[PDB]
């Protein structure tokens, strides 16, 4: 249970093993699969409808940011393509880090290299995830598997299903390190299916506990 | 609702509502009388709308109400008219809200799965909504009919 | 999230009912309040930074909270706290526009108390800062929209204590 | 770091998308050298048509000083 | 993208002057024709599906394009071609409602020819289909709106040319 | 403009402009003359607006025109008033276009960065625009004043 | 076409085919002869299958071949029979390949959109393919009838 | 990627043709060859590492490709070359299983030539090493399946050369 | 990128030789320059924002470039320009501190001139502003350190020019 | 080198370099004399270092020179001693750099796969570099021995 963070907008909040001890060990073998609740139409859950992966959830799920419109300079002022691209950049920051950064923290080179068509949205979020700021905020201060779990939620928009995903990312962490774990998550097939080269990741699934936290209040 | 749509867009953008969105909300709230009048008209004459549209549907698609048809018999036909009533009520929700979201969330997400399970022909459900749209448009001014037609068409297209 | 219109529609739909006289009366009242809500929200969007600034200066500055050892001490923690105040003000404005507190429960108050308890963020000081925001907003936007904004800011406070 | 500048055309099988998809279809992008093998495989196995690959940043025959 | 209003503002700001009388006249020009633009947009919005249907009927069907070996042959190809024509109709509606073809350059022609050449989509037959769409739209909307839509559809064709 | 903004909002969901958007564009086109005159009122009295507002600002913020300030001396006072005139021009563009975008895309994207490089305090630029707003509002009717105040307040909000 | 699926699934992990997959491929290869016999039975009797299925459809759905229908007229009936023959050809492709993959890739991706643009009732095409299945199953043993019915019913499940 | 079966299906489909006698003969030929195809693919799976270890020694080691200045001198390049040859073996095996080089066009020869040109990898030497792998595979697979694997490896080489 | 140390290492490894007499000599020269290199790096880092600020003030401001029509007009164009100059200073300082310019190729001049041609940023005013930057820098560090900074900033300018 | 990695780490955070990095650049530049002293000592004494290391390795690992070993015989012994000389080259390259990067770019990034494709036991190569270490650590002064031992130990750890 300690490896489940709060499903809040931003922050990696885990129960601390020693502070108000609450540990609830359970024997999950290597093959269990965690039941997740889709943020959208229930029938679009990829368990029952694996080809639904990437189907945008509409009003039942989160807002989805896409670089659908053209990028500026793909001279003249009042070019309308400046608001959409910047809204997407700030959305990507809010997705990878949970919230917007303070002044001076944004990866400006990556932003211009994205706004100039030199990279894709996927490449930019990879740069954000591999940034030293992400390492300091979300990788370094945590148990390795807590860091991986929070990473998975931010990048794939869902908690991990079980020991298969967890073990592969954890093994990469053992062998290669943080950048390689980020690479594995963003280069995985499911990322490509759910998010192309032009979609900012978003919350796609919740645990029962997170949904209950959100929807059980008076 | 338009208010919910604008708030969701702003929240996902981590900003306050833009002046355009605030002006859209103003235009929606100040035009509330027309929407509520359209809803009143649809609610008051719901029985005749459903009855006439059901008769037109049955005459146009006799198979669904004849032996072997999904709606054959008294009970199944009554259930068919009840489904039509459900959708007219949902359309009232949509016209009052100024937004098709209540209709979509209450009666169109997974509708094909449900009607395929039941064996109902979805094309006929769409045609029944078409009949109800025609009958309802008959009972109000052209402006009001044009207003409610967008929601009727949303429902029809989601089944077509 | 639900606004006032969607709340009415949900109660009706859960009954399976068409909208009767009382539901239409609720819708009419909300439509009547819409212009006031929009004016107030425009004012708050205009003066959000000032509202937060004045609430902080009123409630938090020149106290142990900002001095070494307090939770607002250090520029990082200062920035995090004023960011949180901006979040609360933005969500209170959302709620006032919608006429429904539901967005607060689904988006803000879910797990917030556990968050602040795990972080060691003092809750009473945060509540005082939010109440200072309420007073500043009341003095800026009026006494009617001030009262509605107060309802939703007090809702945020109720979910934190 | 070595950076390729890959141009590719990605067709759409299994789905007739109605949103704007031209940006995903024929694209030119900078790829780090280390990710180019994986990316080449991903574009190919997706059905893509990699028109062009160049060494935008870096030199051939470099034994040291590549990062 | 751009429209007539943005066009005049851009000219003024690049020059560096407040809007002068001539700019106001050029604005009034777009203002006066607004009714026709909105009307044509709404009509074509109502009839877009039928416009595409009629245009494909009299431009592509029963030819080597829809037969085996033609790039409309399979179901996927036919539906994709209908999707492309839907794009052309709605983007020409977008441009007509604004008075400028900047959006046509932004979100339609930005790499279109490379995509067709790589996927083998024909240019002659898609140009013919676009011109058939022009004929059908001109019949439906009227004379002036038909001419404007035809100008923007010609823009798309020439971009494909 | 409102038409361009509506076009992008419609294309974001890959559809046609809704009847609500089209009707809002209709209302904007028909009410065109009122804003085509509000822009003229702001333009014709531009020097009065800028200079009266600048005097009111230097009474509000005497530090900037004082030695060590960003604007001290006749030269820098004149260039600060130059910026005031620029932003009034953008506000006139905004009232004409019906949208806050050309203001944003000309004078508020990276404004903090540029003025950081130059040393200007930004709260004081917001105050300059606010004084311009007050002086302009005093020159016109209440409803016209509110219509222009929407955009003046947008500029104020994007500055402080 | 389990060879293609097995190779694609093996290329996912960049590995070779495991002994189970290779045994599956070999068993599929052996079944090839029976699959070819079924395919040739459907192919040789293509004309009668299509003719009888079309005749049966035109009695269950007489509206289509009467004035105002889609397939009305010798030309349009000819195109309708041509569509039925196309889908029979795809079914033969499926039985030989052992998979519905060619059927999807040629006939069922965007079929709803195609026929809706053409105005063809999709349920009527589904009934026509069901009649083709009935006739064809009238010429095959139980095993072969079930084997071809897999593909016929998949076409029916995607067409409507 | 398409197999021989799907290749024949597409050949008949582009003509809108049923599977004629020649197509049936091609399908029967592939079904007959399936036994030896699967046998060879099983034998290669247990010797791919050995095959590459022997082919590289036969064709690459102790020459100006692995000495200072040759494009294998650094361990990075040696391991990368081993990876390229590993993938060559496995993809030739896939193509042999499918009885069609279509996959070798999609997942092997899609931008490979321009990737090697950008890095100065000698096309001559990689062609020679692929030929060496073909020779080695011939000894552990047999004669006819040897011809199959040689055809597919030669197809790759002609794609590069 | 390569430093002088890595440059000689790369040459020796390409020719497959130990550190030779000339290699020792060139390493020694870098070691003899690596005191003014670090001092200049520290001084440049201390007051880089002022370097760019004064350069822009004396070389770009209050001319047609910043006026309506020039390519610096707009709060956004100005921001883009100042960050471009700031990046130029950072990467030129890296280049100076390493005794090489491969970093300038691999992290600045990766398609910069083509981008400016596409986007219309002048190729003369950029070099003029960089002249101002190198002037202020050299006047801020010294004759030889300034000579190195001017050499590398001219390398950037030539890559642009 | 240490300079290259300082620069790239700085550019990762887009900063001009921090005081500790420049301090280390100063220290390494000034100690270049000692580092080049060690490098020259190893270069001139390379053949003896390799010979003694190989003899003590073979006394430690007499299997690799036995039949079946990767380095069996005299020609393969020559190749193995050549590899020992190559990694001594890389040690001298590293020491003059102040960083391990050249050693990884040339000799360690891919070494495991190379030796497996060769059948060489990479742990025996680790032992060979060890024997090189305990020979070189007596051929030069006490501090120089450790200054080279850093790179010897890095190679050993990266080959373990
Ligand atoms: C039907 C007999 C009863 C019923 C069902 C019902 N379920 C949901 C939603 C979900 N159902 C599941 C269940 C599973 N997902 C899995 O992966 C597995 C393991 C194989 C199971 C059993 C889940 C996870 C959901 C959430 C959405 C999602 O599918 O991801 C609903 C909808 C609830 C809602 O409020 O939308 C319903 C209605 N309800 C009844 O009343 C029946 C008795
Ligand atoms: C002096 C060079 C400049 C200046 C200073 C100034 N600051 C304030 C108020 C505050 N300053 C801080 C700063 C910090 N708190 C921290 O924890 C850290 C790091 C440890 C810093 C740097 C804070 C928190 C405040 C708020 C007051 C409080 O401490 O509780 C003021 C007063 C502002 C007011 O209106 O009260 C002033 C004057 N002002 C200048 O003009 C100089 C350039
Ligand atoms: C300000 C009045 C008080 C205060 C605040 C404070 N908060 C934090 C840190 C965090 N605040 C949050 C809050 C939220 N996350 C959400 O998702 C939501 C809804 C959108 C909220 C409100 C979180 C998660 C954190 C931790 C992560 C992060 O800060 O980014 C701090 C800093 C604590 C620290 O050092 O981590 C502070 C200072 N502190 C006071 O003293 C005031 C009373
Ligand atoms: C018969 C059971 C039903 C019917 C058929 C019908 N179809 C058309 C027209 C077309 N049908 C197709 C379909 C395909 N083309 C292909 O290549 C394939 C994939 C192998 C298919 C399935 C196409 C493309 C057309 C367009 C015409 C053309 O080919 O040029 C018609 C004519 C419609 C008209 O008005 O022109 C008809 C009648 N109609 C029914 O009512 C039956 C349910
Ligand atoms: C129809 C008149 C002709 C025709 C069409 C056809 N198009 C494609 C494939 C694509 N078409 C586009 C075009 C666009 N996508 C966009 O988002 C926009 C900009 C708003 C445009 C203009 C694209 C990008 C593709 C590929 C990606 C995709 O389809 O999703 C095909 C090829 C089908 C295939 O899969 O090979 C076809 C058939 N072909 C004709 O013969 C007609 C003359
Ligand atoms: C006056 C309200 C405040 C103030 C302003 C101030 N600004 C400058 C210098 C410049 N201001 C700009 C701004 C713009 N140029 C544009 O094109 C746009 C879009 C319309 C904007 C907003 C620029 C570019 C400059 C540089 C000089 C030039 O215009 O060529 C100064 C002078 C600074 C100096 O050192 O000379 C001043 C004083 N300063 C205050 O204190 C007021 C609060
Ligand atoms: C000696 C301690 C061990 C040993 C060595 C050994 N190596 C080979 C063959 C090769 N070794 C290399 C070496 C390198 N490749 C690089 O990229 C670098 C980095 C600078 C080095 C050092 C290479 C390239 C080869 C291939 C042959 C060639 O160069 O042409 C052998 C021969 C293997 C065989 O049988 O072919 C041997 C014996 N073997 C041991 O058992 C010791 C532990
Ligand atoms: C080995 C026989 C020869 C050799 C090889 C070599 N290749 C590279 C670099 C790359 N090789 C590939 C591989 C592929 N691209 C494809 O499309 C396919 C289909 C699966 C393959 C196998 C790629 C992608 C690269 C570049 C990117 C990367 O490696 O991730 C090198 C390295 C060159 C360099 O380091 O600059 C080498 C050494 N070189 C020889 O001398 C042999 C004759
Ligand atoms: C300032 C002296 C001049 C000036 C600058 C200017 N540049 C742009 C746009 C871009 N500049 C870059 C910069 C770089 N590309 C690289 O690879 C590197 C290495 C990090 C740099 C520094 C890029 C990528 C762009 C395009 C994308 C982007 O927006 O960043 C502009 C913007 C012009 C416009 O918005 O249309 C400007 C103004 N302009 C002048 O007039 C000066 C002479």
């Amino acid at each position: 249970s300690g490896n489940d963070p709060l499903e809040i907008q931003f922050g990696a909040i885990f129960p601390k093993e020693t502070r108000n001890p609450s540990k609830r060990p359970a024997p999950f073998n290597k093959d269990t699969k965690r039941i997740l609740i889709h943020r959208g139409p229930a029938v679009n859950n990829q368990v029952g409808n694996p080809s639904a992966v990437g189907e945008f959830p509409g009003s039942l799920g989160a807002k989805v940011f896409r670089l659908n419109g053209g990028l500026p300079g793909a001279g003249t002022s009042v070019k309308f393509g400046e608001s959409s691209t910047q809204a997407l950049i700030r959305a990507a920051y809010r997705q990878v880090f949970g919230r917007d950064l303070y002044e001076g923290q944004r990866l400006s080179v990556a932003e211009i290299q994205l706004e100039n068509g030199d990279i894709s949205v996927r490449e930019f979020i990879k740069r954000l995830a591999k940034s030293e700021l992400f390492l300091k905020l979300y990788w370094a201060p945590h148990y390795v598997c807590k860091a991986i779990e929070y990473m998975h939620r931010r990048l794939l928009g869902r908690p991990t299903y079980g020991r298969q995903e967890m073990n592969q990312y954890f093994d990469i962490a053992s062998k290669q390190g943080f950048y390689a774990v980020v690479e594995a998550m963003i280069d995985s097939k499911e990322y490509s299916d759910a998010f192309g080269e032009d979609t900012v990741p978003y919350e796609r699934y919740l645990t029962p506990g997170g949904l209950q936290m959100r929807s059980a209040r008076v | 609702s338009i208010v919910t749509k604008s708030i969701v867009n702003a929240d996902a953008e981590a900003r306050y509502l833009s002046p355009g969105e605030l002006d859209r909300i103003k235009a929606f709230v100040t035009g509330g009388a027309a929407r509520l009048r359209i809803a009143e008209t649809l609610t008051g004459s719901r029985e005749t709308i459903v009855k006439q549209a059901g008769d037109r549907l049955f005459q146009k698609r006799p198979d669904i109400v004849s032996p072997g048809g999904n709606a054959y018999g008294e009970e199944m036909t009554a259930t068919c008219l009840r489904d039509m009533d459900y959708y007219l009520r949902l359309v009232t929700y949509g016209v009052v809200s100024g937004d098709v979201t209540p209709i979509e969330e209450i009666g169109l997400v997974g509708v094909r799965e449900m009607y395929r399970s039941l064996g109902t022909p979805i094309e006929a459900v769409a045609q029944s909504v078409r009949e109800m749209k025609e009958v309802a448009s008959g009972l109000m001014s052209s402006d009001d009919a044009a207003e409610a037609s967008a929601y009727f068409d949303f429902v029809i297209g989601k089944m077509s | 999230m639900q606004d006032a219109i969607t709340a009415v529609i949900n109660s009706a739909d859960v009954q399976g009912k068409y909208l009767d006289g009382a539901a239409m009366d609720k819708l009419k009242s909300y439509f009547a309040s819409g212009e006031l809500r929009v004016r107030a929200a425009s004012v708050i969007s205009a003066n959000a930074a000032t509202i937060v600034k004045e609430a902080v200066a009123k409630s938090l500055l020149y106290s142990d909270v900002t001095r070494p050892g307090g939770n607002m001490y250090t520029t990082r923690r200062y920035a995090a706290c004023i960011r949180d105040l901006d979040y609360y003000l933005r969500y209170a404005t959302y709620a006032m526009l919608a006429g429904d507190a539901s967005i607060l429960d689904e988006r803000v108050l879910n797990g917030l108390k556990e968050t602040y308890n795990s972080l060691g963020v003092p809750i009473s000081s945060t509540v005082q800062a939010i109440q200072a925001i309420k007073e500043v907003t009341a003095s800026l936007v009026g006494a009617d929209a001030g009262k509605e904004m107060g309802v939703y800011l007090d809702y945020i406070c109720s979910g934190l204590s | 770091m070595r950076m390729f500048r890959i141009t590719a055309c990605v067709p759409s099988q299994t789905r007739i998308r109605t949103q704007r998809e031209l940006q995903n279809t024929y694209f030119t992008k900078l790829v780090p050298y280390d990710n180019w093998f994986r990316e080449q495989q991903r574009i190919m196995k997706m059905g893509g048509k990699i028109v062009k690959v160049e060494l935008a940043t870096g030199r051939p025959g470099t034994n040291a000083g590549l990062a």
